[PDB]
């Protein structure tokens, strides 16, 4: 069973690497989302003025 | 017989304690991720509001 | 070694849990930006347009 | 002597596991409290949204 516990850590490593890809893709969209959100926030303010 | 029974009874306690650690860690690993994910969502949910 | 190997699993879970914290916030940022990149955009064409 | 020596090791293992269970269980309880607080706060933000 000790190998099973080690396999769980190794299995989590594969999921951890996969999570990095999701975070990397999400981080790229999050950074771009802030620019689009800030643009709309400032654009909507200019429309009121 | 006392040492054998004690060492045998103590061995069962280690199995119960070891089983509890696996169950406690299994729930803690899922609870820790849920707590961190919920905490991260809370920080982001506040920005959404 | 099983208990020691299990410590690495819980320790490695911090990476997956930590990545989920940023992934959840990064993924949620797209929803907040999308809700504002489209709502304000449609309103910008009505207010600014 | 070999039985008592191995029997005493079981007590040390049980004691060594008790400190781990007490630490893991204590840390798990703290994570559950934070998850409940974050989940409750997240529900308020989601309801307001």
């Amino acid at each position: 069973q000790a190998k099973e516990n080690e396999k769980k850590l190794k299995s989590m490593e594969a999921e951890m690497i996969q999570l990095q890809e999701e975070l990397a893709a999400a981080e790229r969209a999050k950074r771009q989302a802030q620019q689009e959100r800030d643009e709309l926030a400032d654009e909507i303010a200019n429309s009121s003025g | 017989q006392h040492l054998q029974a004690e060492k045998k009874k103590m061995q069962q306690n280690i199995q119960e304690l070891e089983e509890q650690l696996e169950e406690e860690e299994s729930a803690r690993q899922k609870l820790q991720l849920e707590k961190v994910t919920t905490e991260a969502k809370l920080k982001k949910l506040e920005e959404e509001q």
